[PDB]
């Protein structure tokens, strides 16, 4: 899509403590903050 | 002319210079806030870091203030 200045489009809530939920986030919500969409061929990965 | 061949029995030694780095003192005296860290994700418009330590429960600490800095559990 391309957006225009001036002009935005409304999206609906998740309800789920918002968009950054300040009681806290659960292991299996971290796992997708964990493993973000980054373009793999400029990306290094590493875990020990 | 040159009659004589002299030389001055007085000797001199070169007295060998060098500087080395032989002592290492630092001066380690800061006043920050240094965090207890089970994740900390840098995103800035260039380079984006994500650096997970795996626990049950996290938190989220979110500082905008330089660049997005999101801290999980503190």
């Amino acid at each position: 899509a391309r957006r225009k200045w001036g002009q935005k489009t409304w999206s609906p809530t998740a309800t789920n403590g918002g968009a950054a939920p300040a009681n806290g986030v659960s292991a299996q919500e971290a796992l997708q903050i964990a493993y973000r969409p980054m373009p793999p061929s400029q990306t290094v990965e590493y875990e020990e | 002319m040159f009659l004589i061949h002299f030389v001055h029995y007085k000797t001199i030694l070169q007295k060998y210079t060098f500087k080395f780095k032989h002592i290492f003192l630092s001066i380690d005296k800061y006043n920050s806030l240094f965090f207890n860290i089970s994740g900390i994700l840098i995103w800035l418009n260039i380079i984006h870091i994500n650096i997970i330590l795996i626990k049950y429960s996290f938190f989220i600490l979110i500082n905008n203030f330089e660049y997005l800095i999101i801290l999980i559990s503190t």
